[PDB]
């Protein structure tokens, strides 16, 4: 059992979506989230006469304002029965202490636990911008779908009508989809970023090819971004007028791993579009009596005396981030 | 056991600055969970500085050309100055502003002690409360490491950069890291100014040429660690394990053959013969009530029992073994534990006096030996102030400059602790010998007895006045 | 045992200088790892040294047909020279800059100790802030070896080039190790110059002839490295099996033949009984829960128990051992542990005086044999620079030049540690009659009492006017 | 014989293999590997319900656990009797001591000792990523196969169907087989290290050549890796999306040299796959009774008295390094 402030990673290396379109972080001291709480987009137009001035304006109260937080607290054990992850040769006599092993066992074991409570993040920011509904579900818990809203034309569909698959793999050009997609999408769209095959039916296309800039053309801070996350996020090029990016994220379930991406999707979208990250109660008598039952997350070291008598890592958090618009992208299952 | 502390075979300084980090780290592990630093600090404070550190000015009069008088009366002006400098009320006298000439002295020393070196710093305040604008703040030994915490180098070895004869030329001092978030940042720090002016008095013991820092103390520390942990477990072994007692049920039964044969046939296909048995057994319990004492007797169906049988059962020897070593370690480390920790074990008149008067010119050893040099160093650096400033005037037939002879000009000794008791008859036979023969002159008589002789003479005239006066017996 | 420290049957030196760098490396060992060198170094530092070492200047007045009054004078203009050089308050005294003469002293007298032998180069110093330009730059032994560490050869031996004679010529000094990563390279370095100029003061101490080195340490040490090594281990083994205790568990079954033939059965093509038995078994151990204190008891099914029967059981006679060893080595090394760890036990009054004299006079001994050779070449050096720079004037009508009687000029004294106190009836009856009878001249005096019988006349010349002045009685 | 601490290197210049795909080092206290020892993964997804909190999660048992680490132990002589490498000028008298001699030589020796078993530790990766099958082999040992998995969708080949060399020089294209071999790798490739001559045909088209960007463009810490090994790794270029590089080197066996590299090979994968370092017991009593048992490597400078009456240099080591997914790259023969 140590401290809270035992609590240091500086490492926020989520892949793009909770860190850049979804930065609208709301935690609350409620369970649920009340849309209507949130201001949301304000009522943005109208003014008075030069006479005197009109009434009062509130946040435009959201009809849809109570869905169920993902209220995550998972634990593990720091058992100082392990040889842990060595670094090349920092002297492994501080290894050999227990006091050192059990420090940097619990570091590894809570980043673990932030990175675990990230990819069910990234899965359900995929699952809202793929189709704007979420499942908020789970073995004893009612399945909740949480819908923002996506509309039928931010759900229309490649296979429809003619299929890339089926046309010509030279001559033919996707760009005019490309606009055709990006039209009813309530916005510009700057990133193209597609899962693998998806992007390699769109450039099979000659079209494509000699229509994308391999060059750098730094036109962002995406580059940047691309460089941070190397992982699993590719900038593949400029398009010309458009980035061309590629996400083939894998999350590692129960006994085995696949890609977070379906077979071949897209969403069409801005790289601005408006991400909520409401939070709602965290369910410990620690949290409440210091005041952490509005916030981000919360960790601690602890000791069970009696039949677990044993010492644990627990993490606890509450997100339930959906999109502000989820006409912002157009959702298409691709050929 | 030895491989969680491990001494490699070389000369002591690369031997020690290596593992620096790690002993002084473990050294204020058990400095702070033991008190046996505590103690060990505290009486030396109190045989060393004790009340008070006092200062005695003594230019070289007899080179210089000085006249005595004239000396003494120049002594009298500082010392009046310095006094009255020293006495501030308001902790003013540190950078930090919360510890006087007292603290100066006691964290020096105690640091000196415990790491081997002091750090002290001669920095002009502009506190306008004082005549003296010099102040004294001490840096701390985590602050010296090479610029950026790089490993020691050719002549940048380990914070102190010096030449390939080694003269230390300056340091490299850290940033703070209170709080536990601030950065680290290097400063250059000069050990002296060329003037012979005293800025960053870096003052350690070195063991052998080229160290560069002082001595520890946990690395003679780590047995009385391990000791303790071994008697504490084995106490407590001990207590838990003198009356446990094992509850179990046995029974005649046990017919060899046809137990066996019962067991097989159960394992077999014939549960039903163990699950009546234990059916009866539970019936047995729950008709007796099977019941020891206050507690229920743990339920126990006949056939199996512990076998609570010992190992040895010898006298531990650990009574001898921790008189020998705390013996032992006790004039190791050099203060006695029959104060340490005062026991009253068969000691006598000849143990006491003698015991007490070998520890106590051993720390009259120490004291002139590190708490002189701190006096010293800051006297001249108040004294360069003082003539700066013409607080005190030097004598007109100066020989040589204050600048040329600083250290003749502030030639000074230091008194520490007051008065010695022991025995009294003792003092007392001393005193009276010394005073009827002569032996004994102003200095070492004032030094014996922690007074001065011309205050001791100007209250012998007031005694001897007033008891005239008011009609007493001088 | 005796196979990891072999001892030659040789003369000492040759059965030395080849185990030189290991037996001084386990010394370092040693006296790093282990308190009692420190206790040892620094009371023999406070016996021979203590507070300071005072110079005494006598040329040979008699002799040299000198006037004994001018010999007076002229020793008053060197001492006070001399005490002014010395008590340079920058540490000025030595080219690294950081020793004073009293650290001087304790840096020589503590390697004479360790290696036997000390190294001190008289070097001219550039530094003008004194009058005098000589410093003296103490050497380490590490860089007495053959140039480019060759093997011993003819003429040029572990690092000395002598003559067929063995007159020690000079020297190859390695260069410096530190930091861990300088080269040696081997200088040479004359022992003395022609004219009788000490350049390369090399004091120690010859066992016999044609010896080059001085005494050792860990080659007496090695048995308490290891005595402590195994009571450490025996206090251990002691500690943590006085409770061991085996919990397992046993049954009657156990039918002999029937067991026998269920095993074989079960080897062969049974298992299904093993099985059947072993999930009884833990049926039994989770459905009794076998638990006997706070923990739980180790799965054992049952037919398998420890047998943890002991060794002998007699006292380990560890503690006559101990003592007998400890006042064994402790009159070996030579300084008594009733005060290297200080025992109070059974000690009596003819035991403390006793001790103490004999002890104390034979620190006198060790002082006037390993302190006065340093003492007097740097008084010789000094005292040449002082006749070329002219500080003091020789006597006009000398027998002899300076250069030619160095020795007879030079011829000094030189003074130790403080006042011995060790019972006061004893000194003070000492004195009384040695005051009575005559029996005691001023040097002799002066060397019991650590005072000077000047100084002492003329303060009592202060006391007595200064007590008729004020009215207080003389 | 000299000191356990006269072991000062600070020459860590292995092939980007031990350093950059195998940081994963496992030295154990046990003689065999035991990956279900190994966390490895961690069973990452599931959280528990906003009541109560659920099971204890444990290192999840992986399958096989037992192979025998390459418990190699070489040694040499550093005999006083030769003149040695005398880097140029820096006072041969110290050579002509015999100290000096014998400690830079038992440098040389010790060095060379692990560059040797670093040497047979990259002929064990090249095994390892190019088959997945490992020969833990020796004379006076039985030959264990140590296989990671690596599946057959990871070692179809080139040959298949359609050469390169039977291919049209100048039009065709690999990059379409690059997509093809690179989808089914689980996850993104970001190096195409080819053997020389595979290099050679992969560039004689020239839709490679003009695909190809020579240009720094400095992506990564590849180019700083290139300039420190600048002896075997050869940084071509960008290929655009892609790094180009070309690995030659070689090993100088019993009585020949020759190229670790086969005739003409590729591994398809991510610079940050995960790989495992497990390190067996140190077969000699210093190391046990001074707890070097678990370690990745032990010196010693030892005298023998009697019939071999000499002293030696004695290097100890085992490692079985592997990777975690052999599946995480494509093994492809080419044309």
């Amino acid at each position: 059992a140590q401290l809270l402030a035992a609590n240091e990673q500086k490492f926020k290396f989520d892949p793009l979506f909770l860190r850049l379109f979804f930065r609208e972080s709301y935690p609350f001291t409620t369970e649920k989230v009340y849309l209507s709480q949130i201001p949301g987009l304000v009522n943005m137009a109208l003014y008075v006469s030069p006479i005197v001035s009109g009434e009062v304006i509130r946040s435009r109260g959201g009809s849809t304002s109570e869905f169920t937080p993902g209220y995550v607290k998972p634990k593990h054990e720091v058992n100082p029965q392990m040889t842990l992850r060595r670094l090349p040769d920092e002297d492994p006599q501080n290894l050999a202490d227990p006091a050192y092993r059990r420090r940097r066992i619990i570091m590894q074991n809570m980043r673990d636990e932030e990175l675990a409570i990230a990819q069910v993040e990234e899965m359900q920011a995929v699952s809202a911008v793929l189709k704007g509904k979420y499942t908020m579900t789970g073995e004893a818990f009612d399945p909740v779908e949480v819908d923002m809203g996506r509309s039928e034309e931010n759900n229309i569909t490649q296979s429809g009508g003619t299929e890339w698959s089926k046309r010509d793999k030279s001559t033919y050009d996707p760009t005019d989809d490309i606009e055709a997609y990006a039209l009813n999408a309530s916005g510009v769209v700057n990133i193209i970023v597609f899962d693998p095959k998806g992007w390699a039916l769109f450039r099979s296309f000659k079209a494509v090819k000699e229509k994308l800039d391999t060059r750098r053309g730094s036109n962002s801070e995406l580059e940047t971004a691309v460089k941070d996350l190397g992982k699993a996020v590719s900038y593949k090029g400029m398009y010309g007028d458009v980035a061309i990016v590629v996400y083939s994220g894998q999350y590692v379930e129960n006994g085995v791993k696949k890609n977070f991406l379906p077979d071949n999707t897209m969403v069409l979208g801005n790289t601005q579009a408006r991400g909520l990250r409401t939070y709602g109660c965290i369910q410990d008598a620690d949290a409440q009596r210091e005041g952490i039952n509005a916030s981000a997350r919360y960790p601690k070291n602890w000791v069970t005396t009696g039949d677990p008598a044993r010492e644990f890592t627990m993490i606890q958090s509450a997100p339930l981030m959906l999109l502000a618009d989820p006409d912002e992208f157009v959702s298409v299952q691709l050929a | 056991q030895l491989r969680s502390w491990n001494p490699p075979s070389e000369s002591v300084d690369a031997a020690l600055l290596p593992n620096f980090t790690r002993g002084n780290a473990r050294a204020d592990d058990l400095v702070r969970n033991n008190g046996y630093a505590a103690n060990a600090i505290q009486l030396h404070q109190d045989h060393i500085v004790g009340s008070f550190f006092r200062l005695s000015h003594r230019p070289s009069w007899r080179y210089l050309g000085i006249g005595e008088e004239e000396a003494r009366a120049f002594s009298r002006e500082v010392e009046a100055a310095w006094k009255e400098f020293a006495e501030d009320d308001c902790c003013c006298i540190d950078v930090e502003r919360k510890r006087t000439f007292t603290m100066m002295i006691r964290e020096g020393v105690a640091m000196h002690a415990f790491n081997g070196e002091l750090f002290v710093q001669a920095t002009w305040d502009t506190s306008s409360s004082r005549l003296f604008r010099t102040q004294f703040r001490m840096v701390s030994p985590k602050r010296i490491s090479n610029p950026n915490n790089t490993g020691d180098s050719r002549n940048c070895r380990a914070g102190v950069q010096i030449n390939d004869s080694g003269a230390a030329l300056g340091y490299y001092v850290s940033e703070d890291g209170y709080p536990g978030w601030m950065p680290q940042k290097w400063t250059w720090i000069p050990r002296e100014l060329p003037g012979g002016r005293a800025s960053f008095i870096h003052v350690f013991e070195p063991v052998e040429d080229g160290q560069t820092r002082g001595a520890n103390v946990f690395y003679s520390v780590m047995e009385q660690m391990k000791m303790l942990d071994t008697l504490q477990n084995t106490q407590l072994q001990s207590a838990i394990v003198k009356a446990m007692y094992a509850a179990t049920i046995e029974s005649e039964l046990d017919t060899q053959s046809a137990m066996d044969f019962i067991l097989g046939a159960n394992s077999q296909e014939q549960r039903e013969r163990l699950t009546g048995w234990i059916g009866e057994i539970a019936a047995y319990y729950a008709a007796a009530p099977v019941r020891l004492g206050g507690a229920k007797v743990p339920h126990l169906m006949p056939g199996d029992s512990l076998n609570l049988q010992t190992a040895q059962d010898t006298d531990n020897g650990y009574s001898v073994f921790e008189q020998s070593l705390l013996r032992y370690i006790a004039a190791g480390l050099g203060v006695s534990y029959e104060q340490l920790s005062r026991n009253y074990a068969q000691m006598s008149y000849s143990t006491a006096r003698a015991s007490a008067n070998e520890s106590w010119a051993y720390f009259m050893g120490r004291r002139k030996f590190v708490a002189s040099r701190q006096a010293s160093q800051m006297f001249l650096c108040w004294l360069e102030e003082a003539i700066v400033r013409r607080v005190v005037t030097l004598p007109s037939k100066a020989r040589f400059s204050f600048q040329e002879a600083r250290s003749a000009w502030g030639n000074c000794d230091w008194i520490g602790s007051g008065r010695m008791a022991i025995d009294g008859l003792k003092e007392v036979q001393e005193a009276v010998m010394l005073i009827e023969a002569g032996l004994s002159t102003y200095e070492k008589e004032c030094a014996k007895r922690g007074d001065d002789y011309q205050e001791i003479f100007a209250q012998q005239v007031r005694e001897t006045m007033e008891r005239r006066a008011a009609g007493l017996k001088p």
